[PDB]
């Protein structure tokens, strides 16, 4: 119990700002953008099932993926392995932090210009490396496809850096990002995508989304529900005890 | 607070050599002092009662 | 020869 | 009028469902595009599946995957709203084994049992004979649990129709997967008579051929299954590639009893069968199977059994952990072996063979 009032002392401590622009409806858009990130990764793992996934994310595709600190990036597959369940993915850009230093946590609809537009309209370009991405943190996977060899940018041939340097860019510029069909996997799949859809779809019938600063209203609200998670983990009182022959 | 350690090559699992490495487990653990089931055995103490 | 090579192509 | 066109749809039993009257389905979902069954046999229709060809009636009037969003979609939300219609049934029952669907198709092969049975008590039994069928097949398939009943249902369907090769082959297999082949050869041998033009049944007629005894034309009977296909479908392609597999496998299989033209010769084809499916892991098998007998190679055998294993498998599983073990990795092969053991496709091995308990054993004891 000590704890538990420690944190809420420190819950109760947080600063709110309330305004009008994202006061209507903002705890029923976080419960809906949960649920679709807990759609997504239940997704996720059903299709990681089979080996038709082979063929889906072969060598090449660009997806988008959240690294463990929650920030969202763009990578390239080059090889899957169905054993650990794990995938190695050539990242080339930097984590989208925001101005102040933090992680932007709303959920990356795909083609949604004026969403996207509104959330993430700017992004920032690195250098190349290896990461081991486990499936899960797969968030969308997009339809373009490097079809260039990626053993030859590894070797650093000119010509081969150069094309991928000129199909990142033009990427980068155009950002639509639209969906890869991937109901075929089996039927587990497209009733979990169904799913998907028609929360996305509630989500999109809420009038609180106009709001332009949205990754500037919901943090509170999204460290309040984080603190209240992890009180009820640590609620649990598994011990039954007696105090009456004390 | 040393021991032999036996090692293991192959499929059938026959031993194939051995390393003196470190415990870790009080040094000298009995019956008046331990709790642990890896205490040493005290044979001229009566093993039933 | 051709087809270790092609086999090599075919993995990794 | 919409009650007679629906009982006389209902009560018009057909042999096969492609050989129903296509422009009085389209007559009927123009007059009437709101009944359920109208638009189930319009899906029917409209799938690539099917024989049908609505393009030519209506001018007259790559990835792995085949299930349809629209005829997926139209069948479900049938099959919820009607709760009772032999013709739905035995469309959605059709679609599901034939999109590689049995354990989903159990419940409503049972509903459509329980139909049958309701009509019967209320007797064509050309529908019943087709969902025995159905499910006979779903039996055969998705269990070695129900192959007893499902080899009891094909002895009772022959035994009462005695005019349905599907039923034969369906034995035919059963016989196979349980190395009953002396009963084999001889349905093979009376099926290719009654139709010497089924690839697929001369497919298993050169296999139980070339299992014992003549091997000569066991290697030719092949050739007109794989030159005759001519597909471009995701099942033409396994096809294709399981083809390949069994003319590679009899090959060696007669070279069995110096001579390293036939060995080249089957590495050709298993090459070509997996640069054909890049998914086929019989073919990375029986690769690795022929680079650790013949070719005497080491890291070849080991990249085949590997790609193997993670697409699927006792050899590949005990190769590997061999590989390891006597390096030795006990971690890496305490992952296969427990891999292997948790996977539960090779519980019939796992009976007499206790290597990976006793690798499972040694890493913890490490």
């Amino acid at each position: 119990e000590k704890q538990i009032k420690v944190l809420q002392e420190e819950l109760q401590t947080i600063e709110y700002k309330s305004c009008e622009i994202c006061d209507n409806d903002i705890e029923k858009f976080l419960e809906l953008m949960l649920a679709y990130k807990e759609a997504t990764v239940n997704l996720m793992q059903e299709m990681v099932k089979s080996p038709s996934i082979l063929h889906i994310l072969k060598e090449g595709r660009l997806v988008a993926f959240r690294d463990p600190n929650d920030c969202l990036k763009l990578g390239f597959v080059f090889k899957v392995s169905l054993k650990d369940a794990v995938c190695v993915i050539m990242t080339f850009t930097k984590p989208y932090k925001l101005p102040n230093g933090e992680p932007n946590h709303l959920i990356y609809f795909p083609k949604a210009d004026g969403y996207r537009r509104r959330n993430f309209p700017k992004f920032q370009k690195t250098d190349f490396y290896m990461e081991e991405v486990p499936v899960t943190a797969i968030e969308v996977i997009t339809k373009r496809k490097f079809a260039a060899p990626l053993g030859k940018v590894i070797k650093k041939d000119v010509a081969a850096l150069n094309e991928f340097n000129a199909e990142t860019n033009n990427i980068l510029d155009g950002k639509t990002l639209k969906e890869a069909n991937i109901e075929k996997q089996g039927l587990k799949i497209h009733q979990i995508l169904l799913d998907r859809t028609n929360i996305r779809d509630e989500i999109f019938k809420l009038k609180s989304i106009k709001c332009p600063n949205l990754s500037q209203h919901i943090v509170p609200k999204f460290k309040a529900h984080v603190i209240k998670k992890k009180i009820e983990e640590l609620y649990h009182l598994m011990s039954d005890q007696n105090l009456s022959l004390l | 607070r040393t021991s032999y350690q036996f090692k293991r090559t192959g499929l059938e699992g026959k031993i194939s050599g051995y390393k003196e490495e470190v415990d870790l487990k009080v040094a000298n653990a009995n019956a008046s002092n331990s709790l642990s089931i890896t205490r040493s055995i005290n044979h001229n103490q009566n093993s039933v009662r | 020869n051709a087809d270790d090579a092609e086999i090599d192509e075919l993995l990794p | 009028s919409l009650l007679a066109w629906q009982k006389y749809f209902e009560w018009t039993d057909y042999e096969d469902l492609d050989n129903m009257d296509a422009p009085l389905i389209i007559k009927y979902f123009k007059k009437f595009p709101k009944d359920p069954l109208a638009m189930i046999l319009y899906s029917w229709l409209s799938s690539k599946l099917s024989k049908y060809d609505i393009k030519s009636l209506e001018s007259a009037n790559i990835e792995i995957g085949l299930l349809e969003e629209e005829v997926v979609t139209v069948l479900t939300e049938n099959i919820v709203k009607c709760k009772n219609n032999i013709l739905a049934h035995r469309i959605l029952c059709q679609y599901y084994l034939l999109t590689k669907e049995y354990e989903a198709a159990l419940p409503y092969i049972k509903n459509g049992i329980s139909l049958i049975a309701y009509n019967i008590k209320d007797h064509l039994p050309l529908t019943k004979r087709e969902f025995s069928l159905d499910l006979a097949t779903v039996y055969t398939y998705v269990d070695p649990k129900d192959h007893n009943a499902a080899l009891k249902l094909y002895d009772n369907i022959l035994s009462g129709d005695f005019s349905n090769i599907q039923a034969k082959m369906g034995k035919g297999i059963i016989f196979i997967e349980r190395k009953n082949w002396k009963d084999a050869m001889t349905l093979l041998t009376q099926v290719h008579e009654q139709s010497p033009n089924n690839l697929e049944v001369l497919s298993e007629l050169s296999w139980s051929k070339a299992h014992m005894g003549y091997m000569d034309e066991a290697l030719a009977g092949l050739d007109t299954v794989i030159k005759g296909i001519k597909g471009m479908d995701l099942r033409s392609i396994d096809f294709r590639a399981l083809n390949l597999w069994r003319q590679a496998k009899v090959y060696i299989m007669k070279h069995a009893s110096a001579k390293q033209e036939n060995v080249k010769c089957a590495f050709k084809l298993l090459i070509q069968s997996i640069k054909i499916l890049d998914t086929f892991a019989p073919g990375f098998s029986t690769l690795g199977d022929i680079y650790c007998h013949y070719y005497k190679d080491h890291l070849r055998a080991f990249k085949c059994y590997f790609k193997a294993f993670d697409l699927d498998d006792y050899t590949a599983a005990k190769y590997i952990t061999e590989t390891y073990a006597s390096k030795p990795n006990w971690q890496a092969a305490s992952s296969i072996a427990s891999r292997l053991i948790k996977g539960e496709k090779a519980k019939a091995e796992l009976r007499s063979n206790n290597w990976p308990f006793r690798v499972v054993g040694i890493a913890h004891l490490e």
